[PDB]
RNA sequence: GAGGUGAAAUUCUUGGAUUUAUUGAAGACUAACUACUGCGAAAGCAUUUGCCAAGGACGUUUUCAUUAAUCAAGAACGUAGGGAUCGGGUGGUGUUUUUUUAAU
């Protein structure tokens, strides 16, 4: 703070000056499964490439809130930002895959209004492979066109059916589908206009989304299929000259 | 197959909406009865071949 | 819509930046242009003047943020202290603004700042120990004492002022 | 190991200063083929590169070299089983697919990426009822093609993969197996001319079916994208497997 | 070309905290504080000493490399204020003045689902 | 902001530039009348110190850029700007005709650290880096090659090349010495007992004194034309 | 509640506003109609 | 340096406090939706899903035939009118809906 506040019996141990770490840090750059464009998302600091404790294992565990917008260079979904986990180190690029999903909070702090009703739903579904996914759905009531009535409230028995329907059909596309296809089937926000197609005979049904999608068991690593959802790539020579 | 589409689609159209409209005013039994038809179904024969089917 | 004529020049011909209003989310999007546009802060104070307004303070309130850019723009609940049962609350909400809005625009005319309240959130802008003192003087009146007392007690703090 | 089976390299020990003795060990062991290269993380490592090859694996020609450096310099290897029915999978006409191992898909990939672009240019288009999932079900899309898929190759019965797409489950559909068909060339139809209106670097030219027999009327189209490859699209439908047990 | 950090400007009470992050989370880059700043124990909060922090900050990441960062406001949560104060906006302003690429202004304070 | 004070009885600020990017390398000519700065994003300013302005923009480059070397003997033509990099690259301008000469990309870390020298325009350079390789150049002034690589185990800050042809490095506050066209450390000084390392070396008396400022605030004196004659 | 009334009442008049309004009012895609 | 206040102070902190990220465990609570709305005899009652029983209103050309009310003792638990809304029913006839899978 300042030269005549305290002492205080803590600064008396000594301070041990400089190691200036970022001569010594090194930047890789995060490449994106192919399901989106654009998968060059940004760089990242590690470490120095040495041995005990090495860079490739202290990496590969991380996990980057990317933006979906930056992802797909659509203004149409700035909200929706995604986690993606680095999993496979390979040559300067962090090869990642799919981890999560979250909406940006203003979005449904916005969405939520009083004189209407939200619904919620998630369920734990494995999918083809063996990840497991708490994925969830959130839901609200449309004040009908032509309506007269303030309230548009659902009638909490008209809630049990909707909630029923809603996580058999997303149980349903999630099961009929592998984690790659779950992200290439969730970008373009097709789910949501399938709850409501599915669902527009019991209730109106104003804007559904997805908001959460939660792994929470993967199965192996299988360094193949990681890099078949990218592409290929084989590392070899640079010369000796000595 | 434009021409093709735009004909079979013309003239089917047109036989479906008027088999709906037939089955959705069939008031008239020859004995005093009415035909309950149930809300935005479209063929006479399909409520007939549906109570064949719920025996 | 109805202060959207007032609210662009301020952000187009004195402010230099450019203007959307979004019907696509319901929202407003600002851009500074590379050709022409000075003051590298000037996006900033756009963005926290349209977010003052639409925050609800008034539009002429919100150019005196977007002028004068050391004031900022606090924002607290009635929830956290309390708990403020809806009964209390309502209670509450009507001892801040008094009668007529007299309570309110006291503390607007004494502390040099000025508030404006939600039904269970409110916001205070102006500078920075002003936003204390209102601040104080707030939750003194929200924890519930005789409003005699708090304007003695702001008659002090104008004197501090002064 | 089948997953490291034909790495082209093999990272030994790696370099420093004082030599240690494994690093020895890999240079008295390889010798005349060994060297340290740096790779692209940047660490330096004892390796020893390995052309490879379509009709060989290059473990063949490691425990070649070392035995022709370490047992007899004239024992002879001899196999011809490898050589003879590793080739016998058709080689296929692709940049160095020849020097190219087997366990490569990249052609497959290539096709993957080809694909890719004909999905962004299928979905951010517009229709009146919108592509709720397309997904492709070919055998290129799962690796068991015959030959590789080289672009521009007309005449392989595995040319045209079939993608298929669903759209939303919209009520309006009709009520028969032919005029529900009949929509889907409809919507087939709109797809190529939208396709043919905005991306002049595709094209698409229609196909009958019979394989699903009883109905003449199954139109497929087909896309000849400017990557070399062709797609069949087929249009699914939820009435179609409730039509069928109406039938 | 530009490359990305992520701000993590946390408004704290009696104190302002800005540190940016390369974006995965783990390897930060210059934590500054309030308090490091100002020489009063009173102002450890103030909006000038979050300006000036946030202005050394950015010194330091574009001596590092990083171009723009992304920005994430932080309340202190809890069953607490649940809302950014005025150090917030004020570190906002100072690093978005200084010559930093801003992207994806948002709000991270938690929220509790009615804790204690 | 870049100033200049002349060294001389008048101290006053002569020149005062507005540059583009807070920059953190500057090098002047072995000649005088020649500073060249570059920001941290891809601008490469050369300035002649006399009448104090720019004379060379070089946009050019990409990413933040590292140490960067002339090439001066007084009254000479060519008159070369090493630039180094980042992301490892060297990118080597001339001054008399403001165009790239070679693009060579080839390292993996930031290219710290190069030198330019001919031997009989033969000019071979030396480009080190924070990754472990100095990589020396032939470097020819129509189109050049490539010689050997020669891989020091350290991470290398200001190679000083071409001493009496013998390159220099340090980077763990180790100055090894280390010979040309083969490889061996030959001479090599104490490791310390700290972990801070070489921020810079100095020539003095014609690439015969060396300072030596470490990453701590110390700077010590090596005397490399006693201690190459002489082990450590 | 008056608030509330009021706006009732402001809703029932755009309504029978709107309901006046509404009393008083190529090939492929004739194909592709009704969906 | 963190904390904390009107200022402080106590405390914690180079064996790395605060902050950041990845997790894991523990108990309690059910943010926004939340209203002059719902239920219960009353105190009270807000996550989902299932089970176990119960209850209210409505519907009724179903049955019994005064079985009703009121409370010591005891017992269990702790003046007339109009608008709007919630639950149920009837009728109307437009849009949401849709069609031989069931439902309504």
């Amino acid at each position: 703070v300042g030269k005549n506040k305290r002492l205080s019996k803590g600064k008396k141990g000594q301070k041990k000056r400089v190691v200036d770490p970022f001569t010594r840090k090194e930047w890789f750059d995060i490449k994106a499964p192919s399901t989106f464009e654009n998968r060059n998302v940004g760089k990242t600091l590690v470490n120095k490439s040495t041995g005990l404790k090495s860079a490739s294992d202290a990496l590969k565990g991380r996990v980057v809130e990317v933006c979906l917008a930056d992802l797909q260079g659509s203004e149409d979904h700035s909200f929706r930002k995604i986690k993606l986990r680095v999993d496979e180190v390979q040559g300067k690029n962090l090869l990642t895959n799919f981890h999560g999903m979250d909406f940006t909070t203003d979005k449904l702090r916005s969405m939520v209004r009083k004189w209407q009703t939200l619904i919620e739903a998630n369920v734990t579904v494995k999918t083809s492979d063996d990840y497991v996914l708490r994925i969830f759905a959130i839901a609200f009531t449309r004040k009908q066109a032509n309506q007269v009535k303030r309230h548009s409230y659902a009638q909490s028995s008209h809630i049990r059916a909707i909630r029923k329907v809603i996580s058999e059909i997303l149980t349903k596309e999630v099961q009929g589908s592998t984690l790659a296809q779950l992200t290439s089937k969730l970008i373009p926000e097709v789910i949501n206009k399938e709850i409501e197609n599915a669902t527009k005979d019991i209730f109106p049904l104003q804007n559904i989304h997805v908001r959460k999608v939660k792994l929470l068991k993967q199965p192996k690593f299988d360094v193949g299929a990681l890099m078949a959802l990218h592409g290929e790539g084989s590392g070899e020579e640079k010369g000796k000259k000595v | 197959l434009k021409e093709d589409i735009h004909t079979h689609m013309a003239i089917f159209e047109q036989r479906e909406a008027q088999a709906q409209e037939d089955v959705q005013s069939s008031i008239v039994d020859e004995d005093g009865f009415t035909l309950v038809v149930g809300k935005n179904t479209k063929s006479l024969n399909s409520i007939r071949k549906k109570i064949l089917n719920k025996n | 819509r109805n202060s959207w004529t007032k609210i662009y020049p301020p952000l187009v011909e004195h402010l230099k930046l450019q203007v959307r209003m979004n019907l696509k989310t319901k929202s407003v999007e600002l851009r500074t242009n590379p050709k022409f546009t000075t003051d590298p802060g000037a996006l900033q104070k756009g963005a926290d003047f349209i977010k003052a307004f639409t925050l609800g303070f008034d539009l002429d309130d919100s150019i005196a943020l977007l002028r004068l850019d050391d004031l900022y723009i606090e924002t607290f609940e009635v929830k956290d202290v309390k708990t403020l049962t809806g009964d209390h609350l309502s209670r509450a909400i009507g001892r801040i603004a008094g009668k007529d809005g007299k309570t309110k625009f006291a503390i607007e005319n004494a502390t040099r700042t000025r508030i404006v309240l939600a039904d269970s959130k409110i916001h205070i802008l102006g500078g920075f120990t002003h936003i204390r003192m209102a601040r104080e003087s707030v939750v003194s009146l929200i924890l519930g004492s005789p409003p005699g007392k708090v304007y003695g007690n702001l008659r002090t703090v104008a004197s501090r002022l002064k | 190991n089948p997953s490291e089976c034909d790495k082209l390299v093999t990272k030994g020990p790696a370099h420093s200063e004082t030599m240690s003795t494994e690093a020895a060990v890999f240079k008295n062991f390889w010798g005349i083929k060994s060297s340290l290269r740096r790779f692209k993380d940047g660490s330096i490592t004892h390796c020893c590169v390995w052309s490879t090859s379509s009709s060989e694996p290059i473990i063949s020609s490691i425990v070649n070299f070392a035995l022709q450096k370490h047992v007899s310099k004239k024992a002879q290897i001899s196999n011809e089983t490898i050589k003879k029915f590793h080739n016998f999978l058709p080689l296929p006409n692709l940049p160095s697919s020849a020097k190219t191992s087997v366990l490569n898909l990249s052609s497959f990939f290539n096709l993957k990426k080809s694909f890719d672009d004909l999905y962004k240019i299928i979905f951010q288009m517009k229709l009146p009822l919108s592509v709720k999932s397309i997904l492709p079900v070919g055998s290129a899309f799962r690796y068991t093609s015959l030959c590789q898929p080289v672009p521009f190759a007309y005449s392989d019965p595995d040319f045209f993969q079939d993608v298929i797409l669903e759209f939303e489950t919209s009520p309006k559909w009709p009520d028969e197996i032919t005029s529900l068909e009949k929509a889907k060339t409809a919507f087939l139809l709109k797809i190529q001319e939208e396709l043919s209106a905005n991306s002049s670097t595709y094209r698409s030219f229609f196909s009958r079916d019979e394989s699903i027999p009883y109905n003449l009327e199954i139109v497929t189209l087909n896309i000849l994208t400017p990557e070399g490859y062709g797609f069949k699209f087929r249009v699914l439908t939820e009435r179609d497997e409730i039509l069928y047990l109406r039938a | 070309s530009q490359v990305f950090g992520v701000a993590r400007i946390y408004a704290s009470f009696n104190d302002t905290f800005v540190h940016v992050t390369d974006l995965s989370g783990k390897e930060t880059i210059a934590r500054v504080t309030g308090g490091m700043k100002v020489k009063a124990d009173r102002d450890e909060s103030s909006p000038y000493a979050a300006m000036l922090a946030a202005q050394d900050v950015a010194a330091k990441c574009k001596e590092v490399g990083i171009t723009a960062v992304h920005v994430k406001i932080r309340a202190t949560g809890g069953t607490r204020t649940k809302t950014p104060g005025p150090g917030g906006q004020a570190a906002l302003r100072a690093l978005a003045r200084s010559g930093l690429r801003i992207g994806r202004i948002e709000d991270v304070t938690p929220v509790p689902s009615d804790s204690t | 902001q870049l100033l200049k004070i002349f060294h001389l009885k008048t101290g006053k600020v002569v020149r005062s530039m507005k540059i583009s990017s807070p920059s953190y390398i500057l090098d002047a000519d072995s000649t005088s009348t020649l500073l060249a700065v570059g920001g941290t994003d891809g601008s490469i300013i050369v300035v002649d110190i006399e009448n104090g302005y720019i004379t060379h923009s070089f946009k050019g480059h990409g990413g933040t850029i590292s140490s960067l070397k002339f090439y001066g003997q007084l009254n000479s033509k060519i008159w070369l700007l090493a630039s180094g990099d980042t992301n490892g690259m060297v990118k080597v301008w001339d001054l008399v005709k403001r165009k790239c000469l070679h693009t060579l990309q080839e390292h993996t870390s930031a290219v710290r650290g190069l030198d330019i020298i001919e031997v009989p325009p033969s000019l071979n350079l030396l480009s080190g880096g924070r990754d472990d390789i100095i990589n020396l150049w032939d470097f020819n002034m129509k189109k050049k090659c490539k010689l050997l690589k020669t891989l020091p185990v350290n991470q290398q800050v200001e190679s000083c090349g071409f001493l009496k042809i013998i390159y220099t490095a340090g980077g763990d506050a180790i100055f090894q010495l280390i010979d040309s066209e083969s490889g061996s450390v030959l001479k090599r000084t104490n490791k310390p007992i700290e972990e801070l390392f070489i921020i810079g070396v100095l020539p003095i008396l014609s690439n015969s004194q060396m300072f030596l400022v470490l990453s701590d605030q110390t700077l010590q004196l090596i005397n490399v034309e006693e201690d190459l004659k002489n082990t450590i | 509640t008056q608030n509330v009334i009021d706006e009732r009442k402001l809703r029932v008049q755009k309504q029978l506003d709107k309901e006046k309004n509404i009393r008083k009012r190529d090939v492929i895609e004739e194909a592709l109609s009704r969906f």
